[PDB]
RNA sequence: CGGGGGCAUCAGUAUUCAAUUGUCAGAGGUGAAAUUCUUGGAUUUAUUGAAGACUAACUACUGCGAAAGCAUUUGCCAAGGACGUUUUCAUUAAUCAAGAACGAAAGUUAGGGGAUCGAAGAUGAUCAGAUACCGUCGUAGUCUUAACCAUAAACUAUGCCGACUAGGGAUCGGGUGGUGUUUUUUUAAUGACCCACUCGGCACCUUACGAGAAAUCAAAGUCUUUGGGUUCUGGGGGGAGUAU
């Protein structure tokens, strides 16, 4: 009755990105990032700008022709936080409010079996 | 507890504790005789064998060793002596 | 008795040459100055005869090698990838 | 994988399987022995693929004691039996068939079926299969599979 | 004099344990000694899972979870966590809450 | 072992060391047993099979040089081939070997 | 105990009291010590006789059917060893060890556990001469031990 | 101060001292 | 002039009743005495020259042709070899790696010996005497004493 | 029985780079920024590849090792403790000046390797200044082979061996017992578990008889009611682990 797309947010500390994708995951519609509705690069991360960035990729997502969608929230990983940023959730809400279908969710952060030395020196990022 | 017969002490006391820690040190291991059913004589396994002791005319198995006791091997009739 | 202290067999170059190019040569004129173990007849009569060359005294067998040594480290480790890859096919 | 495209009909083949990992992620629970194995093998037309395993210890259902480790030569046996078992079933007929096998998942029940005399081994899955090596593109064999 | 009996953590039969990093500031901390705690959460805010389940076919579907293990150094978890600085009587329990 | 097995036969049992009483006690039909090293050459093995199925003789193959078989047999020398001319009240003939 | 490690594990053989008889034990002295004779012709260290007298004949200690203990019963007829039983295995873990490290040189562990077997082998070989069941100045010597043990 | 920047301080102050006293040997 | 060892290496002539050596480089671990296999059906054995379409990925080889006929031209000085690191089966062509590290795509058809080039570490020693790089370059050529341009 | 050691082997994602694809204005980074990368489409997406390092989760008041230390698979090689033992020898032992093996990290010498992080260095901010913290880039180093070095808060800041003294329940390894549970094939048999005991471990909890200057300690007890054997070290703070 649908026809899907895969959502692939991204969201770490610093930004967000939405951008859906075909059901291959090659051919790419509407890519809108969270720090493209907000120019004060403190917000960029914040959920207002994820909602309204995912908004827009929903509209962008409804002419095309994509009426359903199957996310894949993603936060840093591989030596990174592995924690989704604030504005992963909004925007899986705002993803869902606005009249694009839901289905399918996972989580698709890229965590190792543990590798290469983290950032930050021994002592830490102190400060 | 503060008095008690070191000298004679129960025997289900001292039949738990480690076979040096006894009164008398003694072994809690023993012999038993063996006969397969295919043969007739009767030979003398200890119960902690350490060998694969085989019967005196038709060599085959009479028991296998393990970490303590040693297993029979499931056709056998033994008797503690 | 112990003739000299640390110079060893390079104590034919006396004085000259630096200390350090000294112990270079003498890592390696012990190895190509040294008898090998045959691998053929079980003997240790294998000496250097020229650069990668290895002759045997009794049995005559002459190997070819390292330089200064019988067998390098490179292609000990080289004859055990051969013999990996070659069980990969019988297999 | 997308193989052969006949006038808006792409047509697939099987390339691999994978968990998801909030499936994977909450079985991996503390107080019990995680087991892998995996094996690099062929099959009958030659799809060579690595199939992976996995296991876990459980209680038996009159344990008192918290957490039911296995005894690491436990681990070595059920790695043995997962690896025997996985290489039997595949060197069957080809990945149609071992498809086939995975989708009802019969591959777990001959796992517990025979790993039961060493270890109690609750939740057992396959976990992953991965192509490494296709043999040909073989058009007529692709659309075998395709009615 | 000593603060704890059982040092900063955890070590009794080793001699090294081997480090992590904490998760905060990349700190390199023992493993048995760093804090550890696992937040086992939904992928949705406990607002969301009525607009999301109204949004979706399959009805429901699982409510699918979110499991990551936390390690921090003594620091950073003062600085957030698990903190408050217990008595020297209550500084001897180790029942969770 | 087999090396256990050798070492009775050196105490009491008859045997030759060397090739030339080897191949001489095949010509009698005096062995029992031989056991060449593996650093052997192939042609000195190759005779000695020969001379074995010539007598109907056991060929046993140590897994080692003559070095080591020389050791096995208690001796500071090198030895090729070890010939049993008599078990003695060892096992070797009545093994693999 | 354990000279050379930290362990203190008390495990042994309790003897049992009694210095004389198995009362349910049949044939006499002369048979067991016929069979420890037959045993050390095939190569049997004493412990291996003691052994397999005690599991496979009922034979509870040869010093309690017999007059001796099974070294005396192996020297009185000729056949006691040239080394002891005890240094002749340390000897040759010693050998196994050293073959190891000739084929294992990066292994450190094996180096340090044959200074400890050689270790353990310098104090029985001292005890050995002094009670002097061996020659005076006979020496351990890591060339020759390979041919030694065998 | 910290014992191991006196230790350090005092390893340069051996390190100059090792070389002026070379210099009249 | 050489670094490396040669052997000469008999074999005999298909056609015709007689003879042929050819000389070779002696890799590493070859002794006078054995029996060298060269061919496309050969065996992977050190001193065996096969051609690269027939051995695995991860071989090492030496003395490896160029164009499939030219007598060997790459990994043949002394410790040298490249190491096969991929087919490609079509247009058939196998990726080596040279001594240089450059990789290389040359023909399947190529052949080359298995094994290292022998007289293997030959310059950890240091000449230490201009006598020695006298009688070095004596046999080679004549660029020894050569004086700084800018003096 | 064990993540004890050595050598070979195998796997896993991740990171970085590269190849092609897709789409279009930002992306990083932070307390906040800036340097930086971006129609040369950066960031993001999908397919594939290479390289080196690491071995997450399982992972604990849990295991092994003389300590340092050791966590993917498999094979080979030798080793080890504990337990079991009605096997053997019969004081062979305990502790140790001198002497010897091993000894994290950093460092040094010569190849190999060089993905990541990153002393130095260069930069962007901050700041009164900032030769710092925070951001970016990055050399030696990190990794390995052969050889040095011989130090760590190398810590349990607690020498090693032996004996005795107190109550508890957990746990790891071995063993013994059970007309106990589970796995059915039909009863079995093994494994896992349960109960009781037992040695040998890593520990823990409550008391205090006892000790202590106290914190605290089943040893740091069995000491003015002072003696089981033995080794090393100390004698107000500096100067000073300095000079020679």
């Amino acid at each position: 009755s649908q026809v899907f797309g895969v959502a692939r947010i991204y969201a770490s500390f610093n930004d967000t990105f939405v951008h859906v994708t075909d059901l291959s995951g090659k051919e790419t519609i509407a890519r809108v990032t969270g720090g493209m509705k907000v120019k004060a690069d403190r917000d960029e991360s914040s959920p207002y700008a994820a909602m309204l960035a995912a908004q827009d990729v929903a509209a962008k997502c409804k002419e095309v022709g994509i009426t359903a969608v199957h996310v894949k929230i993603r936060a840093t990983g591989g030596t990174r936080t592995k924690t989704p940023g604030p504005g992963g959730q909004a925007a899986l809400r705002a993803l869902a409010r606005s009249g694009l279908r839901i289905g399918r969710i996972e989580d698709v952060t890229p965590v190792p079996s543990d590798s290469t030395r983290k950032k930050g020196g021994r002592r830490g990022r102190r400060l | 507890v503060l008095v008690q017969d070191l000298l004679h002490p129960t025997a289900a006391s001292e039949a738990r504790k480690h076979k040096l820690k006894t009164l008398v040190q003694g072994p809690r291991s023993y012999f038993l005789d063996v006969k397969c059913p295919g043969c007739l004589n009767i030979t003398t396994v200890f119960s902690h064998a350490q060998t694969a002791v085989t019967c005196e005319s038709c060599s085959t198995i009479l028991c296998t060793p393990t970490g303590g006791k040693a297993k029979l091997s499931e056709g056998t009739s033994f008797r503690r002596k | 008795a112990k003739r000299t202290k640390k110079v060893g067999i390079t104590g034919k170059y006396g004085v000259r040459y630096g200390s350090s190019l000294r112990r270079q040569v003498k890592k390696l004129e012990i190895q190509q100055h040294a008898r090998y173990d045959c691998s053929f007849c079980g003997k240790k009569t294998v000496k250097r005869g020229a650069a990668g060359i290895w002759t045997c005294s009794c049995c005559k067998k002459t190997v070819a090698g390292g330089a200064y040594t019988v067998s390098t480290a490179a292609a000990a480790t080289v004859r055990s990838t051969i013999r990996r890859l070659r069980e990969m096919v019988e297999a | 994988r997308v193989d052969e495209v006949q006038g808006k009909n792409l047509l697939t083949n099987f390339h691999g399987m994978d968990f998801t990992t909030d499936k994977l992620r909450s079985m991996v629970r503390k107080w019990q022995t995680l087991i892998e194995a995996n094996v690099t093998v062929k099959t009958s037309d030659d799809y060579v693929l690595r199939i992976f395993a996995i296991a876990f210890t459980r209680k038996q259902a009159n344990q008192v004691k918290r957490h039911s480790y296995a005894q690491s030569s436990h681990i070595r046996a059920i790695r043995k039996v997962i690896s025997e078992i996985l290489t039997k079933e595949v060197q069957g007929s080809t990945l149609a068939q071992l498809t086939s096998k995975l989708i009802p998942e019969v591959i777990n029940k001959e796992i517990e079926n025979a790993t039961k005399d060493i270890f109690p081994l609750q939740n057992i899955h396959v976990r992953k299969v991965k192509l490494l090596k296709q043999p040909k593109f073989d058009v007529g064999a692709l659309m075998a599979l395709h009615g | 004099p000593k603060k704890r009996a059982s040092n900063g953590r955890n070590k009794k039969g080793r001699g090294h344990v081997k480090p992590v990093r904490c998760v905060n500031c990349s700190k390199s901390i023992p493993k048995d000694k760093a804090i550890k705690r696992m937040a086992i959460r939904n992928i949705v805010e406990a607002a969301a899972v009525r607009d999301l389940s109204e949004a979706s076919v399959y009805p429901e579907y699982a409510l699918p979870k979110t499991y990551n293990k936390l390690h921090y150094c003594v620091s950073c978890a003062i600085h957030a966590r698990i903190v408050r600085v217990r008595s020297r009587e209550d500084r001897k329990n180790r029942a969770p809450p | 072992s087999i090396n256990q097995k050798l070492a009775l036969v050196i105490k009491s049992g008859k045997y030759t060391l060397g090739y030339k009483s080897t191949v001489k006690s095949l010509r009698q039909g005096k062995s029992k047993l031989i056991i060449i090293a593996a650093n052997t050459p192939v042609l000195r093995k190759s005779e000695l099979e020969y001379y074995a199925m010539l007598s109907k003789t056991k060929v046993y193959y140590f897994q080692g040089g003559n070095n080591e078989l020389g050791t096995a047999v208690g001796k500071l020398f090198r030895v090729g081939v070890v010939s049993i001319l008599e078990a003695g009240d060892s096992d070797i003939l009545t093994t693999l070997a | 105990g354990r000279m050379h490690s930290a362990g203190k594990g008390i495990s042994s053989s309790a003897i049992p009291y009694s210095r004389n008889a198995p009362a349910w034990f049949k044939l006499s002295s002369e048979s067991v010590i016929e069979q420890i004779v037959k045993y050390a012709r095939k190569g049997l260290t004493p412990s291996q006789i003691g052994v397999l007298l005690r599991d496979a004949h009922g034979v509870t200690q040869a010093r309690v059917i017999t007059g001796n203990k099974i070294m005396r019963i192996l020297k009185s007829n000729g056949l006691a060893p040239e080394i002891p039983e005890d240094l002749y295995y340390l000897i040759k873990k010693a050998v196994s060890v050293r073959k190891h490290l000739e084929r294992n040189r990066k292994d450190k562990d094996a180096k340090f556990r044959l200074i400890l077997i050689e270790s353990r082998i310098h104090r029985l070989a001292r005890y050995y001469r002094t009670v002097a069941v061996l020659p005076p100045n006979w020496k351990y010597e890591s060339a020759t031990a390979s041919a030694l043990v065998n | 101060m910290r014992a191991k920047w006196r230790k350090k301080r005092t390893r340069r102050l051996k390190r100059k001292r090792r070389k002026v006293r070379a210099r009249s040997k | 002039g050489r670094g490396a060892p040669l052997a000469k290496v008999v074999f005999r002539d298909p056609y015709k009743y007689r003879l042929r050596e050819e000389i070779f480089i002696a890799n590493e671990g070859v002794h006078t005495g054995q029996f060298i296999y060269a061919g496309k059906k050969a065996s992977l054995n050190v001193g065996n020259v096969l051609p690269l379409g027939s051995v695995p990925e991860g071989t090492i080889v030496s003395n490896v042709e160029e164009k499939p006929g030219d007598r060997g031209a790459l990994a043949r000085a002394s410790g040298n070899y490249v190491i096969i690191i991929g087919h490609n089966p079509d247009e058939n062509k196998t990726r080596v790696r040279l001594p240089s590290g450059a990789k290389k795509v040359i023909s399947s058809d190529a052949r080359g010996v298995i094994g290292v080039i022998a007289g293997g570490g030959r310059v950890d020693k240091p000449l230490l005497k201009a006598g020695r790089a006298f009688h070095k370059y004596r046999l080679k050529r004549n660029s020894w004493p050569k004086t700084r341009g800018v003096a």
